[PDB]
C-alpha cells in the first residue's frame, strides 16, 4: 500500500517555456531485481488516458521525444520540452513495483499563464417569475478574471453565505482566453425579507480589495 | 494501433444492476488481462480488479469484492463488469485497461478504454424554470450593460442556451451546470451596449429533452421592481 | 523399360482392390494423426503457462481440472491412431502378398509353356535371378511403401494446414526454410536405406581377381603367382578402400549438414517466435504447435521419397516378367485344340528336312535328309561326332521345327496335330540322362501317372537293375542325391532305360544307351530291347557295334546328309565308309578381436570422445528447450526475457555446430578404422589361404565361391563386431544415464513414473527404425528352402519337354508355395498389431506424463519447466536410444564370423610353401622311381583308387600312360607335383626322396599343361608371362615360344596383338588356340621333367604335328611323360604303361606289348591303320 503524492495539483505554465511535474512515493520504488517501475500517463478531457513514459526513464513507441523523465528512489520527475497547445491535459503517475492493488496519483492540470486582470462584477435582482413563485436568485458574475483560483464571498447583513451557492469554474477561453465563474445565492421569499444586503465581492491576487456591487431589496 | 472503447453513460436507479462493456479491436484478445479501475470525481484513481481474458480467472480489490463481478466474451472479444445493488457511492467514471500476461506488472497499462460515467439517480423528468434576469435597478454600467437568464432544479441533463435565436454573438458568456440534491442548476450572462439594450431585444432559450419545453424568454428592462 | 501403372495391378481381385482402398483411408487417417497431437500439446502448454503467470502475480486449482479434460483428447487420438495404423499396415501387406503369390504362380506357368530352343539360347541362371530378385522387388514395390507414402503425404498436408490455421507468419517463415529441410530428410533417408549395394560394388570391382584365384586353384601353384596375384589383389583392395573412404566421408558430411540445418532452423524459428510472443502477437503454445507441425510435415514429405524409388524399381523389374508371361509359343502343351490320332501305327516320314540351331544360325549342319521307316524296323545311324545324330533325335520329338520341308508320322504331318499326345508316345533316352533327386520309386514312376508296383518290378527286371536295388537299404525309399551322384553310372543308365520303358511307348529312340556300361549288362539290356521291339518302331544310336549288327537297317551320316542305305551285306558288298569301319574292327573365441584394430587407437579414442559428446547432445537439448519455455512460463522484465530468449537461440545454433563437427568426426573415424581393419583382414585371409595345401581346398566344405562369399561378408562383419558395440554403448550411456540423473535431481516422482514406460518407448523407436527400410529376410529363406524344385524343373527342361508331365511339377510348385503363404498372412497380421501398439503407447505417454505433471504442479511439488525437462529428457532419451540402437548391426552372427575368420587365419598347412628348409642338392639327373605307392582321396576315404602301383622312369623316356577314364591318370601327376602326399609307398627322385627335399624347388624345376586350359584376366602376353615367375621375363622368349607353339600367327593377327584383353578362362577365343597358348605357357618353363595330360583334346590334325615337333626336338635332355587318348603320340612313345583299377598290368616297349596280345592290343587294333 504505497501512496503516491503528485506535488502540484495544478501547474501554471506558458507556451514557449518548460515545466516539470514530480511524484513522491511513500515507499522505495526500487525492486529486488534492480529496476524501478514508475510510469507516467496522460489523460485528456473526455478521452482515454495515453501512456507517455513507461518504466524508469524509457519512452513509449509512438510519442515524440519532447517528454523526458528522471528520478531516484522515492522522488521522480517528468519534463516537457518545447511545450505545445495540444499536449495540455491532466497527467498522472503510476507505481507498479508493489502491486497487491495498483496505485496512481492525484494528477495535475496545466495552465496557459496569460496576462493579469481583475473581473467585472455583475449582479442582478431576482427574476419576476421567482418573486411570483416565492424565491430569489441573485447571481454574481465576474468576467475577465485570472488565474482560476479566486475566492468570492456572499454576505448578508454581515453573515457569510455557505449554503445554496457553488462556483461554476469555466475553463480558459479560446481567443480572449480569460476565466469566469458563477456564484448564485438563492433563498425562499421568507428570508428574502429578513435581510437586505446581498453583497458579493471578488477576493483574488490581482486585487486584494473587494470590488463591491450590490443592491437593496427596497431600492429598485 | 490498439483500440478499446466502452459502452457509454448509464443513468440507473439505486439498488439496481448495470453491465459495463469494454470492446477491444486490432490485437490478440487471448493474451492480455483487462484491468478495471474506478475514478470518482476530483479524486485519485482507484483499482477495482482484473479479469484474465484467456480463461476468465479474476482477482478483486478488498473494497470491491462482493460488489462487482467480472465476465468475458471471447467470441465477441469483449469484457463485462456488473455491479450488485449499486449505491450512491458508485457514481463515477470507470476504465478498462490492457496488461500483457507474460510481463505481469513489469509492464505498464499500455492502452486504456475511453471511460463511461455512471450516475445513480432517483428523481424524474422536470420542466426547467427559465428565470428572466435583469441588470441593477437604475444606474448603468456605461456601454457594457449586462443581462442574463438561468434555471433552477431540472432533471435530467442537458440544457442548451442561445441568445436572440442565434442572431446575437456579442458579449455572450456561458457557464456549466451543477448537480444538487438529484436535480440540476445553470446560469449564463450576456453583455450588450446601450444602443442594443434597452434598445433591442435579448432573448434566452432553454431546451430539455425529457421535457421537450422549447421555451424562449425575452429579458425586459426593470423599473420600480 | 517403364511399365504403365495399370499393367502392374493386373491379377488383382475385387477383395484386393477393397483392401487397397481401405488401407489408403486408414493410412491417411493415421498420417494426419500427429499434427493434431501437436495442436493439443500447444493448447495444454498454454494452459500451464497462464496458470504459472497468474500464480506468480497473485503472490493452480483449475489446472488439474483442465488437464483432466486434455488427457481425454490425448487418449482419443492415441486410440484412433492405433486402429488406423493397424488397418493400414495389415491391409496393404495382405493385398501385396496375395497379388504376388498369384503373379508368381502364373509366371511359372508361362515359363513352363515355352520351348527348349527359346530356353537353350537364354542363360539358365538368368531365369533364376529373374524369379527371385524380380519377384521380391515387385513385392516390396507395392507391399507397404505405398502405405507409408500416403501416410507421409497426409502428415505433410495436415501439418501445413494446421500450421496455417494457427498462425500464418511463422508458418511462412518455416515454409521458406522447408525445401532444404525436405531435401536433407530425403538424402538422409536415402543414405540410411540401402547402405549395402555401393560397398558391394566397391568390393565387386576386386571380386574379379578373387574369382580368378579361386577358379584356378590347381594350376595356381604351378603358375606360382601367389606373390603376384596377391600384389594385384592388394592393388584392388587399395582402390576399394579409397572408394569406401570417400563414401563414408561424404555420407557423414550429409548427416552432419542435416543436423546443423535442423538446429539452425530451431534457432531461427525460436528467435522469430519469441519476437512475436514478446510483441504480444502470438502465444507460446501457438508458436510451439505451429513450429512442431510445420517441421514434422517437412520431415515426413522428405521421408516419403524411398516409396517413389521402390515403385519405379518395381515397374522396371515387372517389365521382364510381364514380357515372359505375355509371350505365347506356336505350339502349346496346355492347348487342347491340337489333333490326336487313335490308330497310332509306327511310320516315319522325313523329306527335304533342313534345320539350323537358332543359337548359331550362320552355320548349317543339315542340308536335307529323306527317310522312310516302317514299323518294327530297327534303324541304326553311324557316323563321326559332328554330323548330328543327337540333332535328328531332338528333331524327332518336336523340340524344334525344320526350316524346309515337311515331316510326317503315319500319313499326316506333325504341324497340325497335338504336341503333348505325340510327346507321350515316343520313349526316348538321351546321351547323358538326368535323374531327379527323389526316391527311386518316384523316379521310375515319373513316366506316367497310374503305375502300380507290379509293373514297376516287371520294368526293372526288364532293365536288369534289381540287384543293386536288392543290396542297398530303402529298396524303394532310397533318396538318390543330386544329379545321380549317390549311385554308379551303369546302375543310373539302366534305371534310366527302365524310366523310359514305363511309359509303354509306340516309338523308342535310344541315344548312346551303353556309353559306360560293361559287357553282360549291355547284352541283357539289348536282349530286353529286342524283347519289346516287335510292336514298336525303334531308332538306336550307339558307338558300340555289338548292338548294331542285329538291327534291321543301317545308315550313315556324312555332312548331315544320309548317304549310304541298305542292310548289312548291301553296305558290305559296296565297300563304302562303313566298310572301312567293320574291316578295321575285325564360439571358440571370446573378444580377442579387440587387438585387431589396436594399431589405429587414435581413431578409437577420438571416436569414443565424439560418441560421448553425441550421446550427451540430447540432455543439453532438454536443458535449453525447458529453459526457453520456462522463460515464458514466469513473469519478468521484458528486456530480461528478450535477453534470455536471444541467449537460448544462440545456444541452439552453437549446439547445432557442435553436432555437425562431432557427427562428421565420429562417423569418419569409425568408418576409417573399420575399413582399415577390413582391408588388413582380407589381405591376411587371402595370404593365409594361399599358404594352404591342395588337400585343404579339396575338402568338401572348402568350396571356392563359398569362400569368396565368406571373405566378402565376414571381413566386413568383423569390423562391426568390434567398433559398433563400443560406439553404440557409449552413445546410449551418454544419452540416457545423464538424462535419468538430471531428471531424478529435478523431478523425482515423474522420473519414476516415466521409468515405468521407457522400455516400450525404446521398443517403439527400434520398430519404427526397422520399418523405415528393411525388417526381415526370412520369407526369402523359406522360399529358398522350398525353391530347389523350380530350379531343377527349369534346368532339366529336356526330360520334362518329352515326358509330358509338366502339370505335375507345376502342382508340385503349388504344394511348395502353400505353407509359406499361410505363414505370410499370419505374419502380416502380427506385424500390423505390433507396429500399431508401439506407436499408440508413444501417443499415450503424453497423457500419462502430463496428467501426473499437472497434479504435481498443482501441489507446489515442482514447476512446469521441471515436468517439461523430465519429459523431454527421459521419453525422448528412450526414443533416441531405440533409434540409435537400431542402426547397430546385430552381434551373434558377427561373433560367429570373427570366430571362423580367426580359425581359418590360425590354421597352418602341414606343408609350408614359404619355407626353404629341406634337402637342397646342387645337382640332379632326372630319374624317377615309384614303388608300392597307394593313394586314397581324403574326401573318399572308403573308396581306394590306387592299390600299390610302381614305375621306373629314366632320362628321356617317353612314358605313355593308357587306361580307362577314371583309373588314376592325373593321380600320378598329383603325386608328383606335391599336391597329395601318399599314406604308403616310396618315391625316389634320383635317389633323393621328395619328402625330405625343398618343396618349392620341385615345383620350380618341372612344368605341365593342365587338363583344361585356364588363363587369367589380362592379355596373352601376361598369359604366357605367368609361366616364369621371380624372374625378368624377356619378350624374345615370348615370341620364340609363340613361334614354337605355332600360336605366333593367331597373336600377330589380332589387333593390339600382345595387349589384347582376354576375358575369364579364355572365353573369347577358341579351345584349340587356348590349348596352344597353354603349350606356350608351359614351354617358357623349360622343364627338366615334362608332363602332358590330354595334349590333343580339342585340336586340329595339322596342329597336333606342329605341337609335337617342338616336343620331339625338346624331348631330349628332359624326362617326358605324355597321357592321352589319341594313339598318335602313343605309337612313338618309349615305354607304355596300361592301368586297370589303379594296377599296372603291362609295361615295357611297344613292340613287346604288340607281340603278347593282351588288353593293350585290344585298344591297339580298334582303328589300326
Ligand atoms: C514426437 O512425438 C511422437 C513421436 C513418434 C511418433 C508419434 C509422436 O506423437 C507426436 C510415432 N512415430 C512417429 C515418427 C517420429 C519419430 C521421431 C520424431 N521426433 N520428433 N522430435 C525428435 C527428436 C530428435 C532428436 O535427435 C535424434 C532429438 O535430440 C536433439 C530430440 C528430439 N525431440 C525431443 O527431444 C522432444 C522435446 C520436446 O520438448 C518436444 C516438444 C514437442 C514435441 C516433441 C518433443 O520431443 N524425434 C517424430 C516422429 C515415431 C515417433
Ligand atoms: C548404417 O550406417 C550408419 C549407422 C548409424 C549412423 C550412420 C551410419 O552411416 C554409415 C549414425 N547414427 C544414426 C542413428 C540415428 C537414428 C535416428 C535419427 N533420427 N533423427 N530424427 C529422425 C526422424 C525419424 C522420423 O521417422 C522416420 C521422422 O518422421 C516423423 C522424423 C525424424 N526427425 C524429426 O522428427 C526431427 C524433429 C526434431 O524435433 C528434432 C530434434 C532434435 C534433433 C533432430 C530432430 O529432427 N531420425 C538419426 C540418426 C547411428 C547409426
Amino acid at each position: 500500500q504505497v501512496v503516491m503524492t503528485q506535488s502540484p495539483l495544478s501547474l501554471p505554465v506558458s507556451l514557449g517555456d518548460q515545466a516539470s511535474i514530480s511524484c513522491r512515493s511513500s515507499q522505495s520504488l526500487l525492486h529486488s531485481n534492480g529496476n524501478t517501475y514508475l510510469h507516467w500517463y496522460l489523460q485528456k478531457p473526455g478521452q482515454s488516458p495515453k501512456l507517455l513514459i513507461y518504466k524508469v526513464s524509457n519512452r513509449f513507441s509512438g510519442v515524440p521525444d519532447r517528454f523526458s523523465g528522471s528520478g531516484s528512489g522515492t522522488d521522480f520527475t517528468l519534463k516537457i520540452s518545447r511545450v505545445e497547445a495540444e499536449d495540455l491535459g491532466v497527467y498522472f503517475c503510476s507505481q507498479s513495483t508493489h502491486i497487491p492493488p495498483w496505485t496512481f496519483g492525484g494528477g495535475t492540470k496545466l495552465d496557459i499563464k496569460r496576462a493579469d486582470a481583475a473581473p467585472t462584477v455583475s449582479i442582478f435582482p431576482p427574476s419576476s417569475e421567482q418573486l411570483t413563485s416565492g424565491g430569489l436568485s441573485v447571481v454574481c458574475f465576474l468576467n475577465n478574471f485570472y488565474p482560476k483560483d479566486i475566492n468570492v464571498k456572499w454576505k448578508i447583513d454581515g453573515s457569510e453565505r455557505q449554503n445554496g451557492v457553488l462556483n461554476s469554474w469555466t475553463d480558459q477561453d479560446s481567443k480572449d482566453s480569460t476565466y469566469s465563474m458563477s456564484s448564485t445565492l438563492t433563498l425562499t421569499k421568507d428570508e428574502y425579507e429578513r435581510h437586505n444586503s446581498y453583497t458579493c465581492e471578488a477576493t483574488h491576487k490581482t486585487s486584494t480589495s473587494p470590488i463591491v456591487k450590490s443592491f437593496n431589496r427596497n431600492e429598485c | 494501433e490498439v483500440q478499446l472503447q466502452e459502452s457509454g453513460p448509464e443513468l440507473v436507479k439505486t439498488g439496481a444492476s448495470v453491465k459495463i462493456s469494454c470492446k477491444a479491436s486490432g490485437y490478440s484478445f487471448s493474451n492480455y488481462y483487462i484491468h478495471w479501475v474506478k475514478q470518482s470525481h476530483g479524486k485519485s484513481l482507484e483499482w477495482i480488479g482484473f479479469i484474465s481474458c484467456y480463461n476468465g480467472a479474476t482477482f478483486y480489490n478488498q473494497k470491491f469484492k462482493g460488489k462487482a463481478t467480472f465476465t468475458v466474451d471471447n467470441s465477441s472479444s469483449t469484457a463485462y463488469m456488473k455491479f450488485n445493488s449499486l449505491t450512491f457511492e458508485d457514481s463515477a467514471v470507470y476504465y478498462c485497461a490492457r496488461l500483457p500476461i507474460q510481463f505481469g506488472n513489469f509492464y505498464p497499462m499500455d492502452y486504456w478504454g475511453q471511460g463511461t460515467t455512471v450516475t445513480v439517480s432517483s428523481a424524474k423528468t422536470t420542466a426547467p424554470s427559465v428565470y428572466p434576469l435583469a441588470p441593477v435597478c437604475g444606474d448603468t454600467t456605461g456601454s457594457s450593460v449586462t443581462l442574463g437568464c438561468l434555471v433552477k432544479g431540472y432533471f435530467p441533463e442537458p440544457v442548451t442556451l442561445t441568445w436572440n435565436s442565434g442572431s446575437l454573438s456579442s458579449g455572450v458568456h456561458t457557464f456549466p451546470a451543477v448537480l444538487q440534491s438529484d436535480l440540476y442548476t445553470l446560469s449564463s450572462s450576456v453583455t450588450v451596449t446601450s444602443s442594443t439594450w434597452p434598445s433591442q431585444s435579448i432573448t434566452c432559450n432553454v431546451a430539455h429533452p425529457a421535457s421537450s419545453t422549447k421555451v424562449d424568454k425575452k429579458i425586459e428592462p426593470r423599473g420600480p421592481t | 523399360p517403364t511399365v504403365s501403372v495399370f499393367s502392374m495391378f493386373r491379377y488383382s481381385n475385387w477383395l484386393d482392390k477393397l483392401y487397397m482402398v481401405v488401407g489408403t483411408l486408414a493410412a491417411i487417417i493415421h498420417g494426419a494423426g500427429l499434427p493434431l497431437m501437436m495442436l493439443v500439446f500447444g493448447e495444454m502448454t498454454d494452459i500451464f503457462a497462464n496458470a504459472g503467470n497468474l500464480e506468480d502475480l497473485m503472490s493452480f486449482m483449475n489446472l488439474e481440472e483442465d488437464m483432466t479434460r486434455y488427457a481425454y483428447y490425448y487418449s482419443g487420438i492415441g486410440a484412433g491412431v492405433l486402429v488406423a495404423a493397424y488397418i493400414q499396415v495389415s491391409f496393404w501387406c495382405l493385398a501385396a502378398g496375395r497379388q504376388i503369390h498369384k503373379i508368381r504362380k502364373q509366371f511359372f506357368h508361362a515359363i513352363m509353356r515355352q520351348e527348349i530352343g527359346w530356353f537353350d539360347v537364354h542363360d539358365v541362371g538368368e531365369l533364376n535371378t529373374r524369379l527371385t530378385d524380380d519377384v521380391s522387388k515387385i513385392n516390396e514395390g507395392i507391399g507397404d511403401k505405398i502405405g507409408m507414402f500416403f501416410q507421409s503425404m497426409a502428415t505433410f498436408f495436415t501439418g501445413f494446414i494446421v500450421g496455417f490455421t494457427r498462425g500464418w507468419k511463422l508458418t511462412l517463415v518455416i515454409l521458406a526454410i522447408s525445401p532444404v529441410l525436405g531435401l536433407s530428410a530425403a538424402v538422409w533417408a536415402k543414405i540410411l536405406s540401402s547402405f549395402t549395394d555401393k560397398e558391394l560394388l566397391a568390393y565387386a570391382k576386386a571380386g574379379a581377381v578373387a574369382e580368378e584365384v579361386l577358379a584356378a586353384i590347381r594350376t595356381v601353384i604351378a603358375f606360382g603367382g601367389q606373390k603376384k596375384e596377391l600384389e594385384r589383389y592388394n592393388k584392388n583392395l587399395e582402390e576399394a578402400k579409397r572408394i569406401g573412404i570417400k563414401k563414408a566421408i561424404t555420407a557423414n558430411i550429409s548427416i552432419g549438414a542435416a543436423f546443423l540445418l535442423i538446429y539452425a532452423s530451431y534457432a531461427l524459428a525460436f528467435w522469430y517466435g519469441t519476437t512475436l510472443v514478446l510483441s504480444g502477437e502470438y502465444s507460446i503454445g501457438q508458436v510451439l504447435t505451429v513450429f512442431f507441425s510445420v517441421l514434422i510435415g517437412a520431415f515426413s514429405v522428405g521421408q516419403a521419397s524411398p516409396s517413389i524409388e521402390a515403385f519405379a524399381n518395381a515397374r522396371g523389374a515387372a517389365y521382364e516378367i510381364f514380357k515372359i508371361i505375355d509371350n505365347k509359343p506356336s505350339i502349346d502343351s496346355y492347348s487342347k485344340s491340337g489333333h490326336k490320332p487313335d490308330n497310332i501305327k509306327g511310320n516315319l516320314e522325313f523329306r527335304n528336312v533342313h534345320f539350323s540351331y537358332p543359337s548359331r544360325k550362320e552355320v548349317k549342319i543339315l542340308k536335307g535328309l529323306n527317310l522312310k521307316v516302317q514299323s518294327g524296323q530297327t534303324v541304326a545311324l553311324v557316323g563321326n561326332s559332328g554330323c548330328g545324330k543327337s540333332t535328328t533325335v531332338q528333331l524327332m520329338q518336336r523340340l524344334y521345327d525344320p526350316t524346309e520341308g515337311m515331316v510326317s508320322v503315319d500319313g499326316q504331318d506333325i504341324r497340325t496335330i497335338n504336341v503333348r499326345f505325340l510327346r507321350e508316345i515316343i520313349g526316348v533316352v538321351s546321351q547323358e540322362p538326368v535323374l531327379f533327386a527323389t526316391t527311386i520309386a518316384e523316379n521310375i514312376r515319373y513316366g506316367r501317372e497310374n503305375v502300380t508296383m507290379d509293373e514297376i518290378e516287371k520294368a526293372v527286371k526288364e532293365a536288369n537293375a534289381y540287384d543293386f536295388i536288392m543290396k542297398l537299404p530303402h529298396k524303394f525309399d532310397t533318396l538318390v542325391g543330386e544329379r545321380g551322384a549317390q549311385l554308379s553310372g551303369g546302375q543310373k543308365q539302366r534305371i534310366a532305360i527302365a524310366r523310359a520303358l514305363v511309359r509303354n511307348p509306340k516309338i523308342l529312340l535310344l541315344d548312346e544307351a551303353t556309353s559306360a556300361l560293361d559287357t553282360e549288362s549291355e547284352a541283357v539290356v539289348q536282349v530286353a530291347l529286342d524283347k519289346a521291339r516287335k510292336g514298336r518302331t525303334t531308332i538306336v544310336i550307339a558307338h558300340r557295334l555289338s548292338t548294331v549288327r542285329n538291327a534291321d537297317v543301317i545308315a550313315g551320316f556324312d555332312d548331315g546328309v544320309i548317304v549310304e542305305k541298305g542292310n548289312h551285306d548291301e553296305l558290305m558288298k559296296e565297300k563304302g565308309i562303313y566298310f572301312k569301319l567293320v574291316t578295321m574292327q575285325t564360439p571358440v573365441s571370446f573378444w580377442r578381436i579387440m587387438k585387431l584394430n589396436l594399431t589405429e587407437w587414435p581413431y578409437f579414442v577420438v571416436g569414443v570422445f565424439c560418441a560421448i559428446i553425441n550421446g550427451g547432445l540430447q540432455p543439453a537439448f532438454a536443458i535449453i528447450f525447458s529453459k526457453i519455455i520456462g522463460v515464458f512460463t514466469r513473469i519478468d522484465d521484458p528486456e530480461t526475457k528478450r535477453q534470455n530468449s536471444n541467449l537460448f537461440s544462440l545456444l541452439f545454433l552453437a549446439l547445432g555446430i557442435i553436432s555437425f563437427i562431432t557427427f562428421f568426426l565420429q562417423g569418419f573415424t569409425f568408418g576409417k578404422a573399420g575399413e582399415i581393419l577390413t582391408k588388413r583382414l582380407r589381405y591376411m585371409v587371402f595370404r593365409s589361404m594361399l599358404r594352404q595345401d591342395v588337400s585343404w581346398f579339396d575338402d568338401p566344405k572348402n568350396t571356392t565361391g563359398a569362400l569368396t562369399t565368406r571373405l566378402a561378408n565376414d571381413a566386413a562383419q568383423v569390423k562391426g563386431a568390434i567398433g559398433s558395440r563400443l560406439a553404440v554403448i557409449t552413445q546410449n550411456i551418454a544419452n540416457l544415464g545423464t538424462g535419468i540423473i538430471i531428471s531424478f535431481i529435478y523431478g523425482w516422482q515423474l522420473t519414476l513414473l516415466l521409468l515405468a514406460i521407457v522400455p516400450i518407448i525404446a521398443i517403439a523407436g527400434v520398430v519404427e527404425m526397422k520399418m523405415l527400410s528393411g525388417q526381415a529376410l526370412k520369407d526369402k529363406k523359406e522360399l529358398e528352402g522350398a525353391g530347389k524344385i523350380a530350379t531343377e524343373a527349369i534346368e532339366n527342361f529336356r526330360t520334362v519337354v518329352s515326358l509330358t508331365q509338366e502339370q505335375k511339377f507345376e502342382h508340385m510348385y503349388a504344394q511348395s508355395l502353400q505353407v509359406p503363404y499361410r505363414n505370410s498372412l499370419r505374419k502380416a497380421h502380427i506385424f500390423g498389431i505390433t507396429f500399431s501398439f508401439t506407436q499408440a503407447m508413444m501417443y499415450f505417454s503424453y497423457a500419462g506424463c502430463f496428467r501426473f505433471g499437472a497434479y504435481l504442479v498443482a501441489h507446489k511439488l515442482m514447476s512446469f519447466e521441471d515436468v517439461l525437462l523430465v519429459f523431454s529428457a527421459v521419453v525422448f532419451g528412450a526414443m533416441a536410444v531405440g533409434q540409435v540402437s537400431s542402426f547397430a548391426p546385430d552381434y551373434a552372427k558377427a561373433k560367429i564370423s570373427a570366430a571362423h575368420i580367426i580359425m581359418i587365419i590360425e590354421k597352418t598347412p602341414l606343408i609350408d610353401s614359404y619355407s626353404t628348409e629341406g634337402l637342397m642338392p646342387n645337382t640332379l639327373e632326372g630319374n624317377v622311381t615309384f614303388g608300392e605307392v597307394v593313394f586314397n582321396y581324403p574326401t573318399r576315404p572308403d573308396i581306394p583308387v590306387l592299390q600299390g602301383l610302381s614305375l621306373e622312369v629314366k632320362k628321356g623316356q617317353t612314358l605313355a600312360l593308357v587306361g580307362s577314364s577314371g583309373c588314376g591318370k592325373s593321380t600320378v601327376v598329383q603325386l608328383l607335383e606335391r599336391f597329395y602326399d601318399p599314406l604308403a609307398g616310396k618315391v625316389l627322385l634320383d635317389g633323393k626322396e621328395i619328402k625330405r627335399l625343398n618343396v618349392q624347388w620341385l615345383r620350380a624345376h618341372l612344368g605341365i599343361v593342365s587338363q583344361e586350359p585356364i588363363l587369367f584376366d589380362c592379355s596373352i602376353a601376361e598369359n604366357i608371362a605367368y609361366g616364369d615367375n621371380s624372374r625378368v621375363v624377356s619378350q624374345e622368349e615370348i615370341v620364340r615360344a609363340a613361334k614354337e607353339a605355332n600360336i605366333h600367327a593367331f597373336i600377330e593377327s589380332l589387333p593390339n596383338k600382345y595387349s589384347t584383353k582376354v576375358g575369364d578362362k579364355g572365353t573369347q577365343l577358341s579351345g584349340g588356340q587356348k590349348q596352344r597358348i597353354a603349350i606356350a605357357r608351359a614351354l617358357v618353363r623349360q622343364p627338366h621333367i615334362l608332363l602332358l595330360d590330354e595334349a590333343t583334346s580339342a585340336l586340329d590334325t595339322e596342329s597336333e604335328k606342329v605341337v609335337q615337333e617342338a616336343l620331339d626336338k625338346a624331348r631330349e635332355g628332359r624326362t617326358c611323360i605324355v597321357i592321352a587318348h589319341r594313339l598318335s603320340t602313343i605309337q612313338n612313345a618309349d615305354l607304355i604303361v596300361v592301368f586297370q583299377n589303379g594296377r599296372v598290368k603291362e609295361h615295357g616297349t611297344h613292340q613287346q606289348l604288340l607281340a603278347q596280345k593282351g588288353i593293350y592290343f585290344s585298344m591297339v587294333s580298334v582303328q589300326a591303320g
